[PDB]
RNA sequence: AGGAGGUAAAAUUCU
RNA sequence: CGCUUACCACUUUGUGAUUCAUGACUGGGGUGAAGUCGUAACAAGGUAACCGUAGGGGAACCUGCGGUUGGAUCACCUCC
RNA sequence: CGGCCGCAAGGUUAAAACUCAAAUGAAUUGACGGGGGCCCGCACAAGCGGUGGAGCAUGUGGUUUAAUUCGAUGCAACGCG
């Protein structure tokens, strides 16, 4: 029923945000953020864990990461992650703590970057519609079977619409607090 | 065979490729560092190895080893770079020289200094 | 002895 | 001297040729990984293979036609 | 890619980067064949009695467990040390 649906909607669209703002913190920025460095995975006596449960992420700085991480013995083997998590970022070791450099920001990265982050915006963008159009697809279904009023059918239809603004308009901030810190 | 033949088209020698356009057959030139990934070789081996790509004095983008134990080189660090190639990384036709502007020498090394800019240590 | 005729249905893979 | 004619450098307009660069995107390709689908080739590789050509088919490939050997097989029955 | 040829299908001419430490030929010893020949063994046939079903003894995988000690795992481990 159309009450059901509008409920599905909302869900599977912010799931779309969220994914979004997710892929988002992981991304090379102007400024340092623990957020990524967080994901990275590090091999911890056999059983992989993310680097976020062996060691704690300061802010050293705008641009330099410090990693103090709890356990001394795994130091060398948690500083090998973050140059095998590929990301272009060299590690280095000075005393119980490691410095982790922030680059400077070049010409030919922020483009490359802001491309990809306004490309990554617009495969959301398409997330959130795609949602559109099974929602759509449910009630449009429904007219049919006839369930629903002609007048039903219009008045929901334009709650999705609602809807995919809304989740869009929230994708569009997103993208912008980043495009703050690319410029 | 026939001289005959030979006359009218004279033996030509093949033209040798270089293995490495360092530019005008440069001993070795000037980059600085674009990327500074690190990969895995090819069949046979397994490791880590730690590389970088170099934007260079004459514009080329290849790509560069980093050799020896621990290098400080990151993003915008400017290198000098070498001839040799690294046969177990693919496209890496090129070495960092240690020492070498923003290259530093290796820490502690003792044997082979020269490679990889190293000092006498003060004895 | 030479000649003839006749006589297996299909059934994959393994760093 | 000035003037004026010839030749004529630069500069301009039109339309082509060529060549260097570079371009969203993209067929095909090599490499790597040793993942997915089957099992095409190597033994007669289980319908011998392959060359040319033509059609078809997720894929190796299948089928037609001619060619080539760079082809394995000659034992038992029945009769003669 | 360019040229030239063809109505077309296409042909002809004919590279380069990139990439590999091979690619290849013939002969050799094996192994192997849904190759051939000759020939063996309770291999088949021909027979007699069984297992596979049942209850139980016993071993093993498994499962469980505080522990179910370790080992043995196609034939050639499983009433095996
Ligand atoms: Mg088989
Ligand atoms: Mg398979
Ligand atoms: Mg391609
Ligand atoms: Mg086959
Ligand atoms: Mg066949
Ligand atoms: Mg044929
Ligand atoms: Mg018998
Ligand atoms: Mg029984």
């Amino acid at each position: 029923g159309i009450s059901d649906i509008r409920k599905d909607a909302e869900v599977r669209m912010d799931k779309c945000v969220e994914a979004f703002k997710t892929q988002i913190s992981k991304i090379r920025t102007g400024r340092a953020s623990p957020s990524l460095l967080d994901g990275i995975v590090v091999e911890y006596y056999g059983t992989p864990t993310p680097l976020r449960q062996l060691a704690s992420v300061t802010v050293e700085d705008s641009r330099t990461l410090k990693i103090n991480v709890f356990d001394r013995s795994m130091s060398p083997a948690v500083e090998k992650a973050i140059m095998a998590s590929d990301l272009g970022l060299n590690p280095n070791s000075a005393g119980s703590d490691i410095r982790v450099p922030l680059p400077p920001l070049t010409e030919e990265r922020r483009k490359d970057l802001t491309k990809i982050v306004r490309g990554e915006a617009e495969q959301a963008r398409v997330a959130v519609r795609n949602v559109r159009r099974d929602a759509n697809d449910k009630v449009k279904a429904l007219l049919k079977d006839k369930e629903i009023s002609e007048d039903d059918d219009r008045r929901s239809q334009d709650d999705v619409q609602k809807l995919t603004d809304a989740a869009i308009k929230k994708i569009e901030a997103a993208l912008a607090d980043k495009e703050a810190e690319l410029m | 065979a026939t001289v005959n033949q030979l006359v009218r088209k004279p033996r030509a020698r093949k033209v040798a490729k270089s293995n490495v356009p360092a530019l005008e057959a440069c001993p070795q030139k000037r980059g600085v560092c674009t990327r500074v990934y690190t990969t895995t070789p090819k069949k046979p081996n397994s490791a880590l190895r730690k590389v970088c790509r170099v934007r260079l004095t004459n514009g080329f983008e290849v790509t560069s080893y980093i050799g020896g134990e621990g290098h400080n080189l990151q993003e915008h660090s400017v290198i000098l770079i070498r001839g040799g190639r690294v046969k177990d990384l693919p496209g890496v036709r090129y070495h960092t020289v240690r020492g070498a502007l923003d290259c530093s020498g290796v820490k502690d090394r003792k044997q082979a200094r020269s490679k990889y800019g190293v000092k006498r240590p003060k004895a």
